[PDB]
């Protein structure tokens, strides 16, 4: 696999080198990035093979800058020729589109010239067969639980490879090499005609770190019957946990809400909230771009910027806006390295394990699968649909199904009582359970 | 058709129809129910207007051949972004791995047949295309003082697909699809709100210029992004709990659409996995409900004039007057379950694999006036549009939030309201339908729709209906 | 299972 991946890198550097001197002599500045991924996906169905599917994808993208008039064009094909009509469809464009002084290549001062190298390349030669045999275990261990698991969705393992190179007019020209694997299990079970489907899964950068697939399937039959014989309750007003796995995303609203696409033009609720306390004073979102092997770590953004290590909230204050060029310059700052999004965030427990947190709430909805938007950019109106657990007496009592949850994000972030040692450690946020005083619940 | 898509696809890339006898020939060394090989070609450009000014624009190439190995349950799949007789090797001989063992080699002879055309084979210069997106920008602006943003945008692409197979198919496809999207922001004393329209269609450009209801469509379609624009600006906070609710002819079909239509689609009734499974000839819905797919609409951006298996679009009854008829197939899926094709065979590209998808999914119109409809709520929700939403065939539940919507108080529509996000089970919510509208349509040509990763263009419709019970998520 | 305008 490394002598393939090293073939490929050095066709790649070539190909950002060839589109930044047919640019030169017809723009001000020129972008350029190109990627290629391969490797296997496949699934299976009652622990036989079902699909298997050989990856190989490529792509190449320019951005080319004249007179503060900018365009750009793709391609697949990494050809010397395909690469030439590319340069010059994105130059046409830009013959044509206004001239826009917040448009053009990153600042030089900002750029990743020596990019350091964050360790998120770790090959597997796994064969076909052995891919199967990985699916096949997670979905064998599911089924084989208990005997209301009457279907199935698969076993599924995925093991690709990847390079990166991004090269600019400044001088840049920086490149890297990452791989992805997983292992997942999805089944269904049935009680009094009522059918429920629940999943598992496993993810890392190298094989070795993955759990077992009898780990992922024993967690994939626990789901789906915990979901079993579910209760539609009535319309209320009542405390609201948000399990690890969606309390991610409840932080995660904050991106959109911080953007700087957003921020220049005034479709965010936290327009006015920049040095404000939005979130408990205790609470602090820590960035870490630099984490080696880490799920979303990256030695530079979409736009060849520097990442750095940035407390985006601490205790509670909003310290600073997602920017990329275009947006930094709308307001008059400088990028912040957030071309293409965030980049790890961690959330520190205050103490209580998720059982702990059920005997503080007492009584009260954990919510662990959500569904839909429903949650507005500019307001910050939240309404979304849920399924999850009834708690009283600091006990899981039923589960419960086909209710939404609705507030106001505002007031959601401001009002936390509590965050749980428990953190969901497979996603680019993590943190643990929370817990919150109040939602209106909508049902019978 | 097919000559012209042949030569643009084959006979340029150094191939003959004798180069897919070869290829169909090594994937048939083994034993097999079925093999494919599918070449695509296409062609993508953008251009976007903001801050009242040509802001950007885009160009994006594609091209390559896909090739799948069937057996019973299973698929072999490999895939290259080129066409070439060496791509095809490589791709057949990995593919065909599924299954070691021999086969007879036994193919079937291929052979075209014909198809009825559903749309046409720069058709406008960019100075011209580029005044469509000056003049939504103008009218919108025009159309009230507090508009201070317009974004819109024009897309278009030019694709051609053939398909060639074991079981003798041989078929071809030229494919136009273009898009208009308007998105306006409004600001009164501080506060801001955001509306949105278009559509399009397999067709040209100049469809954004042609007449709707007596008014050029561009213009009409500026102004209604600023109607809803100004009445979310207005609106209060929606009732929270079990209460009646009319859905809106059109787009707000995608609910339904969604639900029921996936709920349908016959991968999941094969493995037993939709609450639908082995249901067929039973009562699912109210006797004053059909639904269909229709691949067959000319001109919709949802249609298939063949799908991605080389089968013809087709006009499918789905449900009719309350009674589950069958299911949308692949080729895959229907030998499976001893039915046939149904023109639902559809992939993203080259580099995915088919499955059964929709089309164009709609409710048929019954006897009821709207106004019948709307007075006969005492207290309830008027939804005449929405965003987007996402639903559970398994246990059957739906969640889709309103982008447009009302109280009824006294059987008249009143105060506007915020969004609100509904949720039910899909078969419940069909059995509460008391009342069909006379006044069905289709969306504008906005429709997206994803499964497994897969996004594909569809089409969603119905007339004015009511259901009786539907929990609506709001916050008073 | 997700769809949008
Ligand atoms: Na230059
Ligand atoms: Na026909
Ligand atoms: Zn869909």
């Amino acid at each position: 696999v490394i002598s393939q991946v090293e073939a490929q890198r050095k066709i790649l550097e070539e190909a950002v080198s060839t589109a930044l001197e047919l640019a030169s002599g017809k723009s001000d500045g020129a972008e350029v990035a190109v990627s290629k991924t391969t490797g296997i996906s496949v699934s299976t169905r009652y622990g036989e093979v079902e699909n298997v599917e050989f990856n190989s994808d490529g792509a190449l993208g320019i951005t080319v800058y004249h007179q503060n008039r900018k365009g750009s064009a793709s391609s697949t094909d990494l050809s010397p020729q395909a690469i030439a009509r590319t340069v010059q469809a994105a130059l046409d464009i830009a013959r044509y589109t206004s001239p826009d002084p917040c448009a053009g290549v990153a600042d030089k001062e900002l750029l990743a010239f020596d990019a350091p190298d964050l360790d998120l390349f770790h090959p597997a030669e796994v064969s076909p067969d052995e891919a199967i045999e990985l699916a096949a275990r997670a979905e064998q261990a599911a089924l084989q639980a208990d005997k209301r698991i009457t279907n199935t969705e698969g076993g599924s393992f995925n093991s690709h490879y990847g390079v990166k190179v991004f090269g600019n007019s400044h001088g840049m020209l920086q490149g890297y090499c990452s791989t992805r694997h997983s292992l997942s299990s999805c089944v269904i079970a049935e009680e009094n005609g009522d059918m429920e489907r629940d999943y598992a899964y496993t993810i890392g950068r190298a094989m070795s770190d993955l759990q077992t697939p009898e780990w992922v399937g024993a967690d994939c039959a626990r789901r789906t019957l915990s979901r079993l014989s579910p209760r539609k309750l009535s319309t209320m007003k009542a405390p609201v946990i948000f399990a690890n796995e969606v309390a991610t995303g409840l932080f995660g609203h904050l991106v959109g809400a911080i953007a700087g696409g957003s921020v220049y033009r005034k479709s965010t609720f936290l327009l006015d909230s920049l040095g404000k306390q939005i979130l408990p004073d205790w609470l602090t979102i820590e960035e870490h771009p630099h984490l080696l092997k880490g799920l979303a770590s990256t030695p530079f953004d979409s736009e060849g910027v520097r990442t750095e290590r940035r407390d985006i909230i601490k205790d509670g204050i909003l310290t600073q806006w997602l920017l990329t060029s275009y947006s930094a310059r709308k307001l008059g700052l400088k990028s912040t390295g957030h071309a293409g999004g965030i980049h790890n965030w961690r959330i520190a427990g205050q103490g209580l394990s998720f059982e702990q947190m059920l005997k503080e709430m007492g009584t009260g909805l954990v919510v662990t699968e959500l569904m839909g938007q429903g949650v507005s950019a500019i307001t910050g109106d939240y309404s979304r649909g849920a399924a999850g657990f009834w708690v009283e007496n600091g006990e899981i009592q039923y589960p419960v199904s086909e209710i939404t949850i609705a507030g106001n994000l505002k007031d959601m972030w401001r009002n936390i009582v509590t965050v749980g040692n428990d953190i969901e450690t497979r996603s680019n946020i993590q943190c643990g359970s929370v817990l919150l005083p109040e939602m209106k619940i909508a049902g019978q | 058709s097919l000559n012209l898509v042949s030569e643009q696809l084959l006979a340029a890339n150094g191939l003959k129809h004798q180069d897919l006898f070869a290829i169909l020939g090594q994937l048939a060394e083994r034993r097999l129910d079925y093999g494919d090989l599918y070449f695509q070609s296409s062609y993508h450009e953008s251009w976007v207007l903001e801050d009242r000014i040509i802001k950007d624009g885009s160009y994006n190439i594609d091209q390559g051949v896909g090739v799948r190995a069937i057996s019973g349950e299973k698929t072999g799949f490999a895939y290259a972004d080129q066409i070439s007789l060496l791509a095809l090797e490589q791709s057949a001989q990995a593919a065909r791995t599924i299954v070691r063992d021999s086969g007879d080699g036994k193919v079937q002879t291929l052979g075209a047949v014909e198809h009825s055309p559903l749309y046409t084979s720069q058709s406008m210069s960019r100075e011209e295309k580029l005044d469509i997106l000056r003049r939504v920008d103008k009218v919108a602006r025009e159309a009230d003082k507090r508009v201070q943003e317009v974004t819109a945008s024009l897309s278009g692409v030019y694709e051609l697909i053939l398909v060639a197979a074991t079981d003798g198919t041989l078929a071809a496809d030229v494919r136009p699809l273009v898009r208009l999207s308007v998105s306006v922001l409004v600001e009164e004393d501080g506060k801001r709100e955001r509306g949105a329209s278009g559509g399009g269609g397999r067709f040209g450009y100049e469809f954004f210029l042609a007449d709707l209801d007596g008014e050029v469509r561009a213009d009409a379609w500026a102004k209604e992004a600023v109607r809803m624009a100004l009445v979310n600006l207005s609106a209060v906070a929606a009732p929270a709990g079990t209460m009646p609710v009319v859905l809106g002819a059109g787009w707000p079909g995608v609910l339904l659409a969604e639900a029921v239509g996936h709920g349908l689609e016959g991968d999941f009734n094969r493995r037993g996995t939709s609450v639908f499974s082995g249901q067929v000839g039973e009562l699912v819905a109210s006797e004053l409900c059909t639904v269909v797919d229709d691949g067959t609409m000319v001109d919709r951006r949802g249609s298939v004039a063949i799908d991605d298996e080389g089968t013809p679009g087709q006009y499918n009854v789905l449900i009719e007057n309350g009674i589950l008829k069958g299911y949308m197939q692949d080729k895959l899926n229907a030998r499976l379950m001893g039915m046939t094709p149904t023109g639902n065979g559809r992939r993203e590209s080259y580099a995915h694999l088919p499955m059964p998808r929709m089309t164009n999914t709609y409710m048929l119109p019954g006897k009821s006036t709207p106004q019948e409809i709307i007075e006969s709520v005492e207290y309830g929700i008027y939804a005449p549009n929405f965003g987007g939403g996402q639903v559970d065939i398994t246990s059957d539940k739906f969640v889709f939030s309103t982008s447009e919507a009302y109280l009824i108080e006294n059987g008249k529509v009143t105060k506007p309201v915020k969004g609100a996000t509904l949720i039910g089970s899909g078969i419940e919510t069909m059995q509460q339908i008391s009342m069909v509208g006379n006044d069905l349509k289709l969306d504008n040509g906005v429709g997206v729709c994803g499964k497994e990763g897969q996004s594909l263009p569809v089409g969603v419709g119905q007339p004015t209906l009511k259901v009786d019970n539907l929990t609506v998520g709001g916050t008073a | 299972a997700a769809a949008a305008a």
